[PDB]
RNA sequence: UUAAUUUAUUAAUGCAAACAACCUGCAUUAAAAAUUUCGGUUGGGGCGACCUCGGAGCAGAACCCAACCUCCGAGCAGUACAUGCUAAGACUUCACCAGUCAAAGCGAACCUCAAUUGAUCCA
RNA sequence: GCCUGUUUACCAAAAACAUCACCUCUAGCAUCACCAGUAUUAGAGGCACCGCCU
RNA sequence: CCGAGCCUGGUGAUAGCUGGUUGUCCAAGAUAGAAUCUUAGUUCAACUUUAAAUUUGCCCACAGAACCCAAAUCCCCUU
C-alpha cells in the first residue's frame, strides 16, 4: 500500500508518465522513503514556483534532495533576483539558473557562481528562512 | 445489524391509531451498527474430548466461530440450554 | 494584483541600476526579516532595562560609536545575529521600558546632535520612533512635532501617553499638531535652531511588505508621482523655520536617488533663489565612519548619508542629510 | 402566518411572537429591549439600566402581534403567583 | 447545606477582607515609593 | 492593545465585573463595590474573557 | 470554474465484520457529477473608488432639509473601579429598532470628546 | 487549407471538421463491445500528406 | 418549432412583470421621510376615509430664541 500510494501520488497528483514515474523510481529511491504530502510539496514547489516541468523534473534528480535545501538555495536565488518564477507565459525577463547549477552544487558553489553572495549571508538567510517557516506552521 | 434513528420527531398517533410519517420521519442517524459491538463469548456443553476447551459436560466460553463453525457442526459440543444442562448433570452425578 | 509586486517591480527597474551590484543584496535584505533595536526609555528605569537588555546579549551600538566620537541608549544584536528582541512590557514607573525601532531610524537624530537646551521641530515626523528618541534626548527648550494625518498624530500621543511622563508633556515642552509643514515656513520662520524633516516617501520596505495603503498602489498614482515635489516643499518649509546658523536634517525612508540628493538639492536652489537664503550641507563623513561598525553605508553618495539595507545588519533604509543655514 | 392550516382550518400561531413577547390581558404587550445582553462592558450604566427594563409596544406593533396570535394567548390567566397579574388590567384610564 | 456553605465562606473572606485591603494599599503605596526612590536615583 | 478581564470578588460571593487592561501590564487586583456584601472589597483579575 | 454546499454514485485504499478473495458497516482520498447563486452606486469597458458613523460647503435667524458632489476624520485611546442600585419627568436623526438627559431616593464619598460602532437566532 | 471528402435539413459549404502521415498518453489481457483480437495490438488525444534545415 | 424531444401528471406551477377587473346616484378625498439583495416591490411613518370621546384647534400683541464675527422662522394673549 505505501507503494501504491507513493505511485499513484506520482502518476494521478503529479501527472507523471509511467515511464517518468519508473525513471524517477530508479534514480531517487528515497522517494520510497519520504512520506506523501511532503513529496507533493516539493514536487509543486518546482513545478509552479520554481517553474520546472516534468522532463526536467525528471531529467535532474530534483526529488533526490531535500526539501530544506531547496527552498534554502531557491528562495535565496529569488530574493537576490538571480531566480523568476515563469510568468503565465511561461517567459522569464532573465533565463532561469539551471537545476543542476543550483541544488547539484556545492554550497560553496553555489553561493559562488549563482548566487555570487558571501557564507555568511547565506547562513543568516537560512537562519531566517528557518525561523519564517517555523512560524508559517 | 445496523441501529438507525429518526432526525425528527414522529408526533404521537394515538392508541389505535398508526403513526403518520413524511418526507423528514424518512431522514436516519445511524446510532449503532451491531457488528462493531465487542465479540462475546457463546457458552457450550462438550460432548466429546476436545483440544484445549475441555472433556465432557463441562460448560465452557468459546468464541462463537468456534461454536458455530466447528463444535455444534461436527457434534463435539450442545448448546448450553437448560435441558441439556440437567441431562448431565444427572450424568455426572450418576458416574 | 499585487502593490507589493508592483514596488517590487519599480525597486529593480530603479534601484539596479542605481546600485549595480550591491542590489541583489539590498534586495534580499529588503525582503527578509527587518532587523530591530531596543531603544531604553531614559524616563524609565533606563540603567535596569539596559541591564537586562546586555542580560539578552544586546548592546548599545550609540555608546560604541561615542566611544570612538573623537545623551541616547538604543541595544542592537551583534552582526549576524538574527534574535528578536521581547516585546517591551510598562516598567515601575508606569512607562513603557524600551521602544522597539529600527536602530537606522535613530541616525536621524543622532547626526541632528541636539544641544542642552534646544527648540526642536519635527516637521512631519509623526510615526514615533524619531521623536520619542528627540523627547529622551535633552530638548528641553520646547519640541513641535507636526503631521498631516489626525490617525499619525492619534499613535504619535499614543506612545507619548506610554513613555513619555505626564509631567514632561503637560508644558509647552511638547506640542502637537495636525497641521501641513508647507505652510510652516510662513507659520513661523527663523525660530527653531534644530530641525527633522522626516518627508513622506516610498518607504520602501513597508511598500514590500504591507499591502495595504501601499504608495505603488495604481490609485496613489498621482502622490506616487508628485512625492518629490511634496517633499522638496517641506524641506523648503522647514529650512525656513530653521534658525539662522541652525541645524536641520531632512531623512527619507527610501533608497531613491530622485527622493534624497536631488530633493535635498533642489530644496537648497529653491531656498537660494526664492527666499534668497543659503544652506551648507554638512560633512556626515565622520558620522559614516564611527556608525559603520555597526550600519552598512552607501559608500557612493554625494549629499548625505545613505544606510542600505544588508542580511548582516537589517536596519536600513535610512538616507539622513545634515543641513546647517548659514544666512 | 396561516390563515387556515390544512388539518383543522384554524388560524395558526406565529410562535415567534410567543418566545419574545408578553399579552397583558388590557391589551398591552411587553418586552425587552434588543441588544440588552450585548456587550456590556461599552455600555454606559445609564444605557444598561435602560436596556435591562420591560418595554411596552407601539399600538400598530401590539395590532400586530395580536394577528400574529390567537385567541387562546388572549385570555384571562389567573396563575398562582403572577409577576404581572397588577400590570394586566388597566386603572384610572381616560379614553 | 449549601445557604450554610456560603454563608460562612463570605464570613471567613469578610473577617481576613481588612487585612487583605490594608496590604494591599500597603503594597501600592510601597511600590510608588519604590518608583520615587528609582526616579531619586 | 487592551484586554477585557473577569475581575472577581475576593469576599468569597460569586460577584465579577469585567474591567479594560493593557496585555503588557501585570494582573489587576482592585478595591471594587460588592452588592451582594454591600461593601467595598478586593477584587483579583481570574481570567481574559476577550481581546480589545 | 481555484463560486458555495455535498459524495448520494463509481474507483481505490484503511479499520471493523467474516474466515486470501467476495459481501456488509464506518472512514479517507480522487473521478465523476448533483443543487444553488452570482448584492448596490459609479453612460458602457479596464483599473479603481464607494456602501456604516462624525464635521465643513449647507440653509444665512426654531427644527429638518443641497441628494449627486468637494473634502477632512472614526472603527479608539486615556482615567476610574459607587464607571453601584433605583426612579419622577423629558429629548430623539423625521417610522420602528435603537439612541440620549435626568430631579428625588438607597448606598457611597465629602467619566472624556465629534464619530470611536452591529439587532435576532445561534454558540 | 496539402489533397478526395464532411458540416450548421430551413440565411454561413468555408480558411471550420475530417483526412493519409507524424507525434503524445494508457493497457501484459480471454467467452456479449474492445475481440472470438493480444504491443507491428487496442483505446484516448494532438496535429495535419510528403519534403527539408536546425 | 432541440444549449436539452414529445405527451401526460404535480398544475389553476410561479410571475414584485404586462393586460383585464361588468348597475345607478351622492359624499370626503393629493407628494415627509426611514429601512430594505432596495429604489418596477414592501413594512413603518406622513397623508386620506369612516365611527366615537372630549376640549380646545387655527389666526396670533407684547415679551422671548448665540456667540464664533436678507426674505423670514419658532413661540404666542387677544381677536
Ligand atoms: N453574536 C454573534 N453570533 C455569531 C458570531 N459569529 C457567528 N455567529 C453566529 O453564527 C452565524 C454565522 O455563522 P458562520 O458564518 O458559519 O460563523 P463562523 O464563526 O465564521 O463559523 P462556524 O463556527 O463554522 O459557524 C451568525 O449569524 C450567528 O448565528 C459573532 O461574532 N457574534
Ligand atoms: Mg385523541
Ligand atoms: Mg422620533
Ligand atoms: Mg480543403
Ligand atoms: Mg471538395
Ligand atoms: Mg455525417
Ligand atoms: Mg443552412
Ligand atoms: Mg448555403
Ligand atoms: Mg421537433
Ligand atoms: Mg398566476
Ligand atoms: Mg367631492
Ligand atoms: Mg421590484
Amino acid at each position: 500500500q505505501d507503494i501504491n500510494d507513493t505511485v499513484r501520488l506520482l502518476k494521478e497528483k503529479c501527472l507523471f508518465t509511467v515511464q517518468q514515474v519508473t525513471k524517477i523510481l530508479h534514480s531517487c529511491p528515497s522517494v520510497l522513503r519520504e512520506d506523501l504530502g511532503q513529496l507533493e510539496y516539493k514536487f509543486q514547489y518546482a513545478y509552479f514556483r520554481m517553474g520546472i516541468k516534468h522532463p526536467d523534473i525528471v531529467k535532474s534528480e530534483y526529488l533526490q534532495y531535500s526539501l530544506t535545501k531547496i527552498k534554502q538555495r531557491h528562495i535565496y536565488l529569488e530574493r537576490l533576483g538571480r531566480y523568476q518564477t515563469p510568468d503565465k507565459k511561461g517567459q522569464t525577463q532573465i533565463p532561469n539558473p539551471l537545476l543542476k547549477d543550483i541544488l547539484r552544487v556545492s554550497e560553496a558553489e553555489f553561493l559562488a557562481r549563482t548566487a555570487c553572495t558571501s557564507v555568511e549571508e547565506f547562513q543568516v538567510f537560512k537562519k531566517l528562512l528557518a525561523r519564517e517557516e517555523e512560524e508559517s506552521e | 445489524t445496523v441501529i438507525v434513528e429518526r432526525w425528527w420527531k414522529v408526533p404521537l398517533a394515538g392508541e389505535g391509531r398508526k403513526p403518520r410519517l413524511h418526507r423528514r420521519h424518512r431522514v436516519y442517524k445511524l446510532v449503532e451498527d451491531t457488528k462493531h459491538r465487542p465479540k462475546e463469548n457463546l457458552e457450550l456443553i462438550l460432548t466429546q474430548s476436545v483440544e484445549n476447551v475441555g472433556v465432557r459436560g463441562d460448560l465452557v466460553s468459546v468464541k462463537k466461530s468456534l461454536g458455530r463453525n466447528r463444535l455444534l457442526p461436527q457434534g463435539l459440543a450442545v448448546y448450553a440450554s437448560p435441558e441439556n444442562k440437567k441431562l448431565f448433570e444427572e450424568e455426572k452425578l450418576l458416574r | 494584483f499585487p502593490a507589493v509586486r508592483l514596488a517590487l517591480q519599480n525597486f529593480d527597474m530603479t534601484y539596479s541600476v542605481q546600485f549595480g551590484d550591491l542590489w541583489p543584496s539590498i534586495r534580499v535584505s529588503l525582503l527578509s526579516e527587518q532587523k530591530y533595536g531596543a531603544l531604553v526609555n531614559n524616563f524609565a528605569a533606563w540603567d535596569h532595562v539596559s541591564a537586562k537588555l546586555e542580560q539578552l546579549s544586546a548592546k548599545d551600538f550609540v555608546n560604541e560609536a561615542i566611544s570612538h566620537w573623537e545623551n541616547l541608549r538604543c541595544f542592537t544584536f551583534d552582526r549576524g545575529d538574527i534574535s528578536r528582541f521581547p516585546p517591551a512590557r510598562p516598567g515601575s514607573l508606569g512607562v513603557m521600558e524600551y521602544y522597539l525601532m529600527d536602530a537606522a531610524s535613530l541616525l536621524p537624530v543622532l547626526a541632528l546632535g541636539l544641544q542642552p537646551g534646544d527648540i526642536v521641530l519635527d516637521l512631519c515626523a509623526a510615526p514615533g520612533g524619531k521623536t520619542l528618541a528627540l523627547l529622551q534626548t535633552g530638548c528641553c527648550r520646547n519640541l513641535a512635532a507636526n503631521d498631516l494625518s489626525p490617525s499619525r498624530i492619534a499613535r504619535l500621543q499614543k506612545i507619548l501617553h506610554s513613555y513619555v511622563p505626564e509631567e514632561i508633556r503637560d508644558g509647552n515642552q511638547v506640542r502637537v499638531t495636525s497641521w501641513d509643514g508647507r505652510k510652516w515656513g510662513e507659520l513661523e520662520g527663523d525660530t527653531y535652531d534644530r530641525v527633522l524633516v522626516d518627508v513622506p516617501c516610498t518607504t520602501d520596505r513597508h511598500s514590500l511588505h504591507e499591502e495595504e495603503n501601499n504608495i505603488f498602489k495604481r490609485s496613489r498614482k498621482k502622490e506616487r508621482q508628485i512625492l518629490p515635489v511634496l517633499q522638496v516643499q517641506l524641506l523648503a518649509a522647514g529650512l525656513l523655520a530653521t534658525k539662522p546658523g541652525g541645524h536641520v536634517v531632512y531623512s527619507t525612508c527610501s533608497l531613491s536617488h530622485l527622493q534624497n540628493e536631488y530633493v535635498v538639492q533642489g530644496a537648497i536652489e529653491l531656498l537660494a533663489n526664492q527666499y534668497s537664503i543659503q544652506v551648507q550641507v554638512e560633512d556626515l563623513t565622520h558620522f559614516r565612519r564611527v556608525f559603520m561598525d555597526t550600519f552598512c553605508f552607501f559608500s557612493s553618495c554625494q549629499v548625505g548619508e545613505l544606510v542600505i539595507p544588508n542580511l548582516m545588519a537589517n536596519f536600513g533604509p535610512m538616507y539622513f542629510c545634515k543641513m546647517r543655514r548659514l544666512t | 402566518l396561516t390563515y387556515f392550516s390544512a388539518r383543522k382550518g384554524k388560524r395558526k400561531t406565529v410562535k415567534a411572537v410567543i418566545d419574545r413577547f408578553l399579552r397583558l390581558h388590557c391589551g398591552l404587550w411587553v418586552r425587552r429591549k434588543a441588544g440588552y445582553k450585548k456587550k456590556l462592558w461599552k455600555k454606559t450604566p445609564a444605557r444598561k439600566k435602560r436596556l435591562r427594563e420591560f418595554v411596552f409596544c407601539n399600538k400598530t406593533q401590539s395590532k400586530l402581534l395580536d394577528k400574529m396570535t390567537t385567541s387562546f394567548w388572549k385570555r384571562r390567566n389567573w396563575y398562582v403567583d403572577d409577576p404581572y397579574q397588577k400590570y394586566h388590567d388597566r386603572t384610572n384610564l381616560k379614553v | 447545606q449549601k445557604r450554610r456553605e456560603r454563608e460562612q465562606h463570605i464570613a471567613e473572606c469578610m473577617a481576613k477582607m481588612p487585612q487583605m485591603i490594608v496590604n494591599w494599599q500597603q503594597q501600592q503605596r510601597e511600590n510608588w515609593e519604590k518608583a520615587q526612590a528609582d526616579k531619586e536615583r | 492593545k487592551n484586554i477585557l478581564v473577569r475581575m472577581v470578588s475576593e469576599a468569597g460571593t460569586g460577584f465579577c465585573f469585567n474591567t479594560k487592561r493593557n496585555r503588557l501590564r501585570e494582573k489587576l487586583t482592585l478595591l471594587h463595590y460588592d452588592p451582594v456584601v454591600k461593601q467595598r472589597v478586593l477584587f483579583v483579575e481570574k481570567k481574559k474573557i476577550r481581546s480589545l
